[PDB]
């Protein structure tokens, strides 16, 4: 039954985002610094991000306990072929979000009906308003309430490629971003960041106040860059990898520019119909928490 | 032709059939607009279900 | 602290020839054992043969 002392859980070694290369495991910090890019002029403009909707879905009565966690990472940055996930067990979340409710959330990933013996689990308080925010996840695909999936990629690639002497005025050249790279690259970061515990991310943002929201915001901007990278890639329109003399970059398309199918194939991360619809109700609804 | 033998001698027949030993949960159907099940469950705190 | 019982048709009309009245019929009538639609069916049947 673990506490935040206003830290976060993310103040904590218990569970730490880190990506392995470079033949030994390093932090989300050392690998950004690899991302070298130049401009192909499209002038990517920021515009504004439409509120979300308060309605909650219903949790329907389902008995036995689903993998809650399971799910959110599975389809964002999940690599093997996900097929139709539109439907599915996606909202027993809202099922925490009611005052005096006994459903805990464990550590982990899971979310039980009722607190079981030995099993460690976030605080019951915390909790709920982690839940009044993505258990409006569940309508992702409910026509009439799907978010837009072109417009909120223009945030995204001001964020991990936009140098703040850009950001500071809105508006950004569309970039060609290429890091150098080894074997399987963009296919084993996805691999990598899937195990990472995001559940012990999203709680944070939701709870820490002014005080540690300002020196959240500072250390973990780089955690959100990172799982924020890998999303990214199974969308770009291409993903062909120049060469040096012995060398090899992997030279990215076009991040921040929405297109409609991936550039992998076989080489990096793929998308599916079902998932773009959910993609941009994700980075919807967390933009406007982290931002 | 038929309202009769049915509105009477079968009438008093689930008239006290209502009341046997075995039938217990109230399957009541009198208002459609507001009813349901409140279903009742066997649960431990080591973890049953 | 209101008692519910039934009506008449025999009471709330009594036109000329379009519903029967009296009291020597309305006595008469206050006697058989409560028809349905097949007890006087064969009344309209014993009185043929």
């Amino acid at each position: 039954m673990l506490q935040q002392p206003t830290g976060g859980y993310t103040t904590l070694e218990q569970f730490a985002f880190t990506i392995r290369n470079d033949g030994t495991n390093a932090t989300p910090t050392q690998f950004l610094q690899l991302l070298s890019y130049e401009a192909t002029e499209n002038e990517l403009v920021k515009k504004t991000i439409p509120t979300p909707e308060t309605h909650l879905p219903s949790a329907r009565n389902v008995p036995g306990n689903v993998y809650i966690e399971d799910a959110i990472t599975q389809a964002l940055f999940g690599i093997s072929a996900q097929n139709v996930n539109a439907h599915g067990y996606f909202s027993r979340l809202s099922a925490l979000a009611l005052p005096n409710t006994s459903a805990r959330l464990g550590l982990d990933g899971v979310i039980y009906n009722s607190e079981t013996i030995n099993i460690p689990f976030y605080d019951p308080a915390a909790v709920a308003n982690f839940a009044a925010t993505y258990a409006k996840l569940g309508n992702a695909s409910t026509p009439r309430y799907r978010a837009d999936m072109i417009d909120i990629y223009a945030h995204v690639g001001l964020e991990l490629a936009g140098t703040d002497a850009e950001r500071a005025a809105g508006v950004m050249p569309v970039k060609r971003a290429k890091f150098d790279s080894w074997e399987g690259s963009l296919i084993s970061l996805s691999r990598d960041v899937v195990n990472w515990k995001i559940l012990a991310f999203l709680i944070d943002l939701c709870s820490l106040e002014g005080e540690a929201l300002r020196a959240f915001k500072t250390r973990n901007r780089d955690v959100f860059r990172m799982m924020l990278f890998i999303m990214s890639t199974a969308v770009a329109a291409n993903v062909v990898n120049r060469k040096v003399t012995k060398r090899v970059d992997r030279v990215l398309e076009y991040i921040g520019v929405n297109s409609m199918r991936t550039a992998g194939r076989t080489a990096t991360i793929t998308y599916d119909l079902s998932r773009h619809e959910f993609a941009a109700k994700f980075l919807q609804l967390t933009f406007t928490r982290w931002n | 032709n038929i309202a009769v033998a049915h509105t009477d001698h079968l009438s008093v027949v689930y008239a006290t059939m209502s009341n046997f030993m075995l039938n217990f949960t109230n399957n009541f159907s009198g208002n459609h607009a507001t009813f349901k099940p409140d279903q009742y469950v066997i649960t431990s705190p080591e973890g049953s279900y | 602290r209101y008692h519910e019982s039934v009506l008449e048709i025999a009471d709330i009309f009594d036109q000329a020839d379009f519903i029967q009245t009296s009291d020597a019929v309305r006595q008469l009538r206050a006697l058989m054992p409560t028809l349905s639609t097949s007890q006087i069916r064969h009344a309209i049947e014993r009185i043929a043969q």
